[PDB]
RNA sequence: GGUUCGUGGAGCCAUGGGGGAAUCUGGGCGGACCACCGCCUAAGGCUAAGUACUCCGGGUGACCGAUAGCGCACCAGUAC
RNA sequence: GAGCUAGCCCUGGCCAGGGUGAAGCUGGGGUGAGACCCAGUGGAGGCCCGAACCGGUGGGGGAUGCAAACCCCUCGGAUGA
RNA sequence: GCGAAUGCCGGCAUGAGUAACGAUAAAGAGGGUGAGAAUCCCUCUCGCCGUAAGCCCAAGGGUUCCUACGCAAUGGUCGUCAGCGUAGGGUUAGGCGGGACCUAAGGUGAAGCCGAAAGGCGUAGCCGAAGGGCAGCCGGUUAAUAUUCCGGCCCUUCCCGCAGGUGCGAUGGGGGGACGCUCUAGGCUAGGGGGACCGGAGCCAUGGACGAGCCCGGCCAGAAGCGCAGGGUGGGAGGUAGGCAAAUCCGCCUCCCAACAAGCUCUGCGUGGUGGGGAAGCCCGUACGGGUGACAACCCCCCGAAGCCAGGGAGCCAAGAAAAGCCUCUAAGCACAACCUGCGGGAACCCGUACCGCAAACCGACACAGGUGGGCGGGUGCAAGAGCACUCAGGCGCGCGGGAGAACCCUCGCCAAGGAACUCUGCAAGUUGGCCCCGUAACUUCGGGAGAAGGGGUGCUCCCUGGGGUGAUGAGCCCCGGGGAGCCGCAGUGAACAGGCUCUGGCGACUGUUUACCAAAAACACAGCUCUCUGCGAACUCGUAAGAGGAGGUAUAGGGAGCGACGCUUGCCCGGUGCCGGAAGGUCAAGGGGAGGGGUGCAAGCCCCGAACCGAAGCCCCGGUGAACGGCGGCCGUAACUAUAACGGUCCUAAGGUAGCGAAAUUCCUUGUCGGGUAAGUUCCGACCUGCACGAAAAGCGUAACGACCGGAGCGCUGUCUCGGCGAGGGACCCGGUGAAAUUGAACUGGCCGUGAAGAUGCGGCCUACCCGUGGCAGGACGAAAAGACCCCGUGGAGCUUUACUGC
RNA sequence: CACCUCGAUGUCGGCUCGUCGCAUCCUGGGGCUGAAGAAGGUCCCAAGGGUUGGGCUGUUCGCCCAUUAAAGCGGCACGCG
RNA sequence: AAUGCGCAGAUACCGGGAGGAACGCCGAUGGCGAAGGCAGCCACCUGGUCCACCCGUGACGCUGAGGCGCGAAAGCGUGGGGAG
RNA sequence: GCCCGGAUAGCUCAGUCGGUAGAGCAGGGGAUUGAAAAUCCCCGUGUCCUUGGUUCGAUUCCGAGUCCGGGCACCA
């Protein structure tokens, strides 16, 4: 069966990027809270080239 | 007339396609007077906002002139009649004396090595342009402008006429594919004749795979959905509308007039 | 709209619309209104302190004591 | 949140091999001129059979499964919406 | 201060050494190694993929690559092995792919517009790709990289320079790039099949063969110049009022040659100096390569692309990207600049480059019988083929095994006689099945129904014979046939792939679409018909707005609605609702208006209410309108046999159901009543119609052709059945290895009659009964599972409706 | 009526497997009779074992076809998922 | 007579504009045509028919199953048009 | 089965706070006609469904019923 995980690293950065969240108000507070908070990572780990 | 196939296969039995043999030895359009890219896209910035667009062949614009005023004066040949997938009509493609060519909603009886050209000068021909207050009552006429220098918009998809009734002042009754008389303004342009291929309306597609073709995609009947969806929805099997047939809006669709009344165009209009 | 004030006799202070003054015998207010009697000066701006809070440092505790105490006394917001 | 699913937009890719034989032509015949009727060429078609591919009709199996929808046999479409 | 909250966390039990151990492609043995190997290594047998279970690329993943040490744990067993642990190595471009190029949707966005704020739009530009553009192929080496290192040959850019040409010169003009679907011609090539020819280590086995025997191999790349296919292309000279400057460029006119060409060009294919590869077999050989085979030969035929020349050709309608590179044109500028063409020498960055990659390394919690885009994908045979059988190259036997040889289950094979009697239903399974030739009915929209139905042939051997394509008009090679004799079996598409067929109803015209995870349908869609709105800053839709879609459309067009091919048709009622038209009237809100009255002041005043009357839309009222919401009767009596009732009467209305259908996907009473099929028919088909309660665009009645739709017949054939039997394998069972689960108050958990909250193992009486397991069956434990999905109750909640209320 | 069960007692019919009751359909006895005989009617004993296959409908039932010694009725949560 | 139309102003009259259809008088028992039919005017295309001269061919004629064409009105199809 | 409504001249119907009840047709006598119709002119007629009751008095108001017509008969 064809599942809901269709990796595509692209698709990833452009949806969850860094530059991605700090364009909305929405994203930047999104950020906002992830670092009160404390996670290691702010954006979804991902690599390309 | 129009081509007819034989029942080879259903659908094939009433389908009927236009004939093209008015068509001159074009096929393919001149990239310079058009075609410009068509932007495809059945809505708005976001939602969709007319139902069942979609589909439908690649298309390139041919960037027609709809105000043959610049060029008063100056002839031109009719050095083509071109197929047009952006219009009902048929184009005809002109080459200037002044070297320019351009694109006219190709009108009827228009014909190869012919010669028209625009202006008050302009003799009364098919194919001439000029203002609506020199066009000799009575006379026949496509492509119309409302309003003067702003572009021709009346008549002017297959078959389609207008016709000089006669003038008040300033401007002459027209009596536009309507029916409806409107009086316009005497320094608009129209072309004279009757644009043409008067038989589009009679192409009968035949099959569903025609109307997507043509980017129509299918429509979907009111009574025939859920209450959520329309005023005519659910109630069990079949059902008449049960309401004063509506919309998906809510506006009802058979008789409740649209037109806003307080609008400065009337004074300018008498029936329909 | 604000005030306790939900039209209420509904003023006062704010203001979106229309109309639209005056300079001190001018003008606002004392809960409709009017008259006396009084208060006060609008349509520019600034102004310590007393007040609030605790990310941070400290002291204390009839506060907890690793299922408690912060979600983590342990490379924890990590693994997952 | 449309990296599942639905629709559209941009740009590319794919569809074994068979069959049927439309229109047009071309010749012949026909007539005042024709319609038209024969051959042949022709290659049309949400056309036919059938892989891939896309489906998911009927039955069986599966039922703490290989699997939170699978497997087997059988069926649908397969130049087209 | 806890025993309970289907309580929370943790721990440990039960079921239990039980079910499983993840495709029924399969294994066996001998040697190695080793504390220990069915399970690791090697060899030899055997089976399994092969349009793959084999290769290469993209995504994704990220060291999983290779190597040396290793086994706790992970690998459903074992493990000495590993995609597992430790460590160490390994992925090297000017030409390959991205980027120092271009533009697509779409993003972002100078102007500028709009929003209470956040922020929303938005001519350019910018960003944006697997599209356009752009310079390399063949070999060789590593344990592990190679179009990247090495060798051969071949190219691209930039900077400087020398030489020779020229008005050089743009982000600007022009050209070009540049483009559909289907079908295709001519040459090539990839790929493959032959060879009586060439080069090969060997082999003659078991009855025969030393034979023009068997087995192996007979290539690759390659600048110039040549050839051979093609693809592109007119050349001149004049005018010029167009391409928002200019033009010597395009574009227009005019004349001069050429003209199904040539020439110039640009690809591709051959050939090419030359470079490189180079089996089988046999010997070392752990491995797993190396040698030898060679100074290998490297040649001639034939089939031949869905690839190439390619922007080739024809036809068709649905009428088929942009931009840069690249040419050409000129403006400023500069013309000791500058380009262009030669030829030298220099310069040439960044990132990826390991490995898995239809999967044990990606998505599915698992080393999951699922999902995952592109290219290659040999041979033979069957009409073809990417089908089906076997098989190359290559890769596998799927990571628990050994035995048994029960029930029962799964998948499978055969069966006497009969055959659908099985059942809701011939559900299932059978029968039929390929190709060639006879030959096929109603009805029909003339196409079709057709593969209708129903038959016959199909193997091999010998003789004779007709055509083609390739060689040259013969030879060989291939490709289609015709005929004439004869052979053998039960059987010749001798295996595998490959329709059961009729007759007749219902619904839908038809191909299509649908409830991803119980419905594919009579449902949705669909061409087509009608109604209605819309004159364009359209109507309508999204948005607070700007803006945008509609549409760069303009009534032969857009939106809405309903029907729903096509044929014949589509009656009557606008009285209520709706919509349309009514410059009169009635009513009607702010508002204008002030008759009149009031409160206070000593008063001027100041503040208050407030009748006429003038005040919209809407409503009332008058009209219209049905492919607008909708509607479309009752009771009596009548004909000289009866019966009925053409006719009459009278109430009822807005008018009183027309045609055509009718016990119907609609009929209650009803298996209605006659016919038909049947031995027998609540079904079915034809009828008749007191049609409980059809009926004309929520269309009516038909209809050829379609239907994995639903009903009723019949023929063929059969284990569906009478009625079962036997047999196969995978399980079940036994042995060794590993080892769950829901459940579970606790148990020392028999039967009958009773009793008991009214169906007791657990109470009474009686009867039975030594203790404990194993394989089975499923009556009970009101057995498990889900705090019933029905019902009702919550002044519980949601979705939907409307002439409920109130609002926006 | 609503007493157990709504933190679930699966609710028609068929098939399979039955088992029981008797208020007996058959067969075995027996008294009557408007019982000559053979046939019956009727009632009393008596289930030990029998109690057919089809057509129609989901049907239970029922109606038919063809037979039969007969083609019994009923209970077992309208026995039995 | 009633429907119906008319003070929300009809009828009657005047002016302007739209549209369709048929064509007064001439028209006569008239004419043309093979029949059906054909009537305002103009132009073009075209058939048939009579006369005079008696010039040319030289019987090439008549009819005509079947075929073919025409064929009022109503009616049917597709589209348009719509005053009476 | 539960609810609503109707039961007035021979037929089809209208009507009434209660009190001498009508219409059309049919039917009866005349007239016109040669004679039938049509058409004139004259006419009754109704125990106002039954049964209880209220009232001074009911077909007219109330209860029960009888037959007829209409609606409901669902989740089961
Ligand atoms: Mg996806
Ligand atoms: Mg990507
Ligand atoms: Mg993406
Ligand atoms: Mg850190
Ligand atoms: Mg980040
Ligand atoms: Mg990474
Ligand atoms: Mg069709
Ligand atoms: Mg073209
Ligand atoms: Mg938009
Ligand atoms: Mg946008
Ligand atoms: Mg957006
Ligand atoms: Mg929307
Ligand atoms: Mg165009
Ligand atoms: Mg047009
Ligand atoms: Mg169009
Ligand atoms: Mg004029
Ligand atoms: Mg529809
Ligand atoms: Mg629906
Ligand atoms: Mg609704
Ligand atoms: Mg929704
Ligand atoms: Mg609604
Ligand atoms: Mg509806
Ligand atoms: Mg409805
Ligand atoms: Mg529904
Ligand atoms: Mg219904
Ligand atoms: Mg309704
Ligand atoms: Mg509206
Ligand atoms: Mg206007
Ligand atoms: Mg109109
Ligand atoms: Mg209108
Ligand atoms: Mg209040
Ligand atoms: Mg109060
Ligand atoms: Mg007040
Ligand atoms: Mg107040
Ligand atoms: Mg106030
Ligand atoms: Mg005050
Ligand atoms: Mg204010
Ligand atoms: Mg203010
Ligand atoms: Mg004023
Ligand atoms: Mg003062
Ligand atoms: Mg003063
Ligand atoms: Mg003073
Ligand atoms: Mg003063
Ligand atoms: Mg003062
Ligand atoms: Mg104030
Ligand atoms: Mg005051
Ligand atoms: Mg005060
Ligand atoms: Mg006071
Ligand atoms: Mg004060
Ligand atoms: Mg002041
Ligand atoms: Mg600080
Ligand atoms: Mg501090
Ligand atoms: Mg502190
Ligand atoms: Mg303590
Ligand atoms: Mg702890
Ligand atoms: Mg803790
Ligand atoms: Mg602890
Ligand atoms: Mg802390
Ligand atoms: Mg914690
Ligand atoms: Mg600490
Ligand atoms: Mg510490
Ligand atoms: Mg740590
Ligand atoms: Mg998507
Ligand atoms: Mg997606
Ligand atoms: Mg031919
Ligand atoms: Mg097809
Ligand atoms: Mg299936
Ligand atoms: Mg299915
Ligand atoms: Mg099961
Ligand atoms: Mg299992
Ligand atoms: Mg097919
Ligand atoms: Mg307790
Ligand atoms: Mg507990
Ligand atoms: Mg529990
Ligand atoms: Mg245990
Ligand atoms: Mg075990
Ligand atoms: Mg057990
Ligand atoms: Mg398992
Ligand atoms: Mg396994
Ligand atoms: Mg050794
Ligand atoms: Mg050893
Ligand atoms: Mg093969
Ligand atoms: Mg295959
Ligand atoms: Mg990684
Ligand atoms: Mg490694
Ligand atoms: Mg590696
Ligand atoms: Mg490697
Ligand atoms: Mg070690
Ligand atoms: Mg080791
Ligand atoms: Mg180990
Ligand atoms: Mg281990
Ligand atoms: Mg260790
Ligand atoms: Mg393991
Ligand atoms: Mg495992
Ligand atoms: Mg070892
Ligand atoms: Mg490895
Ligand atoms: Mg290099
Ligand atoms: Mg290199
Ligand atoms: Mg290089
Ligand atoms: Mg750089
Ligand atoms: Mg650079
Ligand atoms: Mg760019
Ligand atoms: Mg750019
Ligand atoms: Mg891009
Ligand atoms: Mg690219
Ligand atoms: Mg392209
Ligand atoms: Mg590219
Ligand atoms: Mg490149
Ligand atoms: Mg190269
Ligand atoms: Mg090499
Ligand atoms: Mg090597
Ligand atoms: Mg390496
Ligand atoms: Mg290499
Ligand atoms: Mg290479
Ligand atoms: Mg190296
Ligand atoms: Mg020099
Ligand atoms: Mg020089
Ligand atoms: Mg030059
Ligand atoms: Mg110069
Ligand atoms: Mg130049
Ligand atoms: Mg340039
Ligand atoms: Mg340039
Ligand atoms: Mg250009
Ligand atoms: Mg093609
Ligand atoms: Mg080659
Ligand atoms: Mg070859
Ligand atoms: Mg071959
Ligand atoms: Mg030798
Ligand atoms: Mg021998
Ligand atoms: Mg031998
Ligand atoms: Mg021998
Ligand atoms: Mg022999
Ligand atoms: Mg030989
Ligand atoms: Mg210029
Ligand atoms: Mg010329
Ligand atoms: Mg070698
Ligand atoms: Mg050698
Ligand atoms: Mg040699
Ligand atoms: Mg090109
Ligand atoms: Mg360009
Ligand atoms: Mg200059
Ligand atoms: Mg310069
Ligand atoms: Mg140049
Ligand atoms: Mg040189
Ligand atoms: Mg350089
Ligand atoms: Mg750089
Ligand atoms: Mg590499
Ligand atoms: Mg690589
Ligand atoms: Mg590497
Ligand atoms: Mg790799
Ligand atoms: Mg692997
Ligand atoms: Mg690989
Ligand atoms: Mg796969
Ligand atoms: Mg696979
Ligand atoms: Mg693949
Ligand atoms: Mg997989
Ligand atoms: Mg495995
Ligand atoms: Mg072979
Ligand atoms: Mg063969
Ligand atoms: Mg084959
Ligand atoms: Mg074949
Ligand atoms: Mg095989
Ligand atoms: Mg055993
Ligand atoms: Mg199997
Ligand atoms: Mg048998
Ligand atoms: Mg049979
Ligand atoms: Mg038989
Ligand atoms: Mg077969
Ligand atoms: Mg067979
Ligand atoms: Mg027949
Ligand atoms: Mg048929
Ligand atoms: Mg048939
Ligand atoms: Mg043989
Ligand atoms: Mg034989
Ligand atoms: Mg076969
Ligand atoms: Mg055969
Ligand atoms: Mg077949
Ligand atoms: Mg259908
Ligand atoms: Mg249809
Ligand atoms: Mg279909
Ligand atoms: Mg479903
Ligand atoms: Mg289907
Ligand atoms: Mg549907
Ligand atoms: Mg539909
Ligand atoms: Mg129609
Ligand atoms: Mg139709
Ligand atoms: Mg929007
Ligand atoms: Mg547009
Ligand atoms: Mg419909
Ligand atoms: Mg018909
Ligand atoms: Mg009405
Ligand atoms: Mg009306
Ligand atoms: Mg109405
Ligand atoms: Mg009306
Ligand atoms: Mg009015
Ligand atoms: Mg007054
Ligand atoms: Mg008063
Ligand atoms: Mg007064
Ligand atoms: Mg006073
Ligand atoms: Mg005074
Ligand atoms: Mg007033
Ligand atoms: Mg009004
Ligand atoms: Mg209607
Ligand atoms: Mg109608
Ligand atoms: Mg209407
Ligand atoms: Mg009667
Ligand atoms: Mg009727
Ligand atoms: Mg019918
Ligand atoms: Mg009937
Ligand atoms: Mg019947
Ligand atoms: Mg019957
Ligand atoms: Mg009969
Ligand atoms: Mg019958
Ligand atoms: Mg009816
Ligand atoms: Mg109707
Ligand atoms: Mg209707
Ligand atoms: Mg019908
Ligand atoms: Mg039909
Ligand atoms: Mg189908
Ligand atoms: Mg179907
Ligand atoms: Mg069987
Ligand atoms: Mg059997
Ligand atoms: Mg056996
Ligand atoms: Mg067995
Ligand atoms: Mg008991
Ligand atoms: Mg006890
Ligand atoms: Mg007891
Ligand atoms: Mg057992
Ligand atoms: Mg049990
Ligand atoms: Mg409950
Ligand atoms: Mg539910
Ligand atoms: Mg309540
Ligand atoms: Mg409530
Ligand atoms: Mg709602
Ligand atoms: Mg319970
Ligand atoms: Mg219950
Ligand atoms: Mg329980
Ligand atoms: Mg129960
Ligand atoms: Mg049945
Ligand atoms: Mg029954
Ligand atoms: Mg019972
Ligand atoms: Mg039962
Ligand atoms: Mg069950
Ligand atoms: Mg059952
Ligand atoms: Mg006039
Ligand atoms: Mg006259
Ligand atoms: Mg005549
Ligand atoms: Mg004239
Ligand atoms: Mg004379
Ligand atoms: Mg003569
Ligand atoms: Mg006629
Ligand atoms: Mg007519
Ligand atoms: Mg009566
Ligand atoms: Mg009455
Ligand atoms: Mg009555
Ligand atoms: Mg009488
Ligand atoms: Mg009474
Ligand atoms: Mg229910
Ligand atoms: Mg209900």
């Amino acid at each position: 069966m064809k599942r809901t995980w269709q990796p595509n690293r692209r698709k990833r950065a452009k949806t969850h990027g860094f530059r991605a969240r700090m364009r909305t108000p929405g994203g930047r507070k999104v950020l906002k809270r992830r670092r009160q908070k404390g996670r290691w990572r702010l954006t979804p780990a991902v690599r390309k080239r | 007339a129009v081509k007819k196939f034989k029942p080879y296969t259903p659908s094939r039995r009433f389908m009927t396609v236009a004939d093209f043999s008015e068509i001159t030895k074009t096929e393919p359009e001149k990239s310079l007077v058009k075609p410009l890219k068509k932007t495809g896209g059945r809505n708005n910035q976001g939602r969709i906002t007319v139902r069942f667009r979609g589909g439908g062949h690649k298309r390139l614009y041919r960037i027609i002139d709809f105000k043959r005023w610049d060029k008063v004066g100056i002839p031109a040949k009719v050095a083509a009649i071109e197929y047009d997938p952006n219009r009902s009509a048929r184009i005809a493609l002109l080459h200037y004396v002044d070297g320019e060519k351009r694109y006219i909603i190709a009108p009827d009886g228009l014909q190869v090595g012919q010669q028209v050209v625009a202006g008050p000068d302009a003799p009364i021909q098919v194919g001439n342009a000029l203002p609506l207050r020199f066009i000799p009552v009575g006379t026949v006429v496509h492509a119309v402008e409302l309003e003067p220098k702003k572009g021709a918009k009346l008549a002017r998809a297959a078959g389609t006429s207008a016709q000089i009734q006669g003038r008040e002042g300033d401007y002459v009754i027209l009596r536009l594919p309507s029916g409806e008389l409107r009086k316009v303004h005497g320094e608009c342009y129209a072309t004279v004749g009757a644009v043409g291929n008067a038989d589009h309306k009679n192409i009968v597609l035949g099959k569903a795979g025609r109307s997507r073709w043509l980017g129509r995609r299918p429509h979907v009947r009111g009574a025939a959905m859920n209450p959520v969806d329309h005023p005519h929805g659910g109630g069990e099997g079949r059902a008449p509308r049960g309401r004063p047939p509506a919309s998906p809006w809510g506006w009802q669709t058979k008789g409740l007039k649209t037109r806003k009344r307080r609008k400065p165009s009337s004074r300018f209009i008498i029936a329909r």
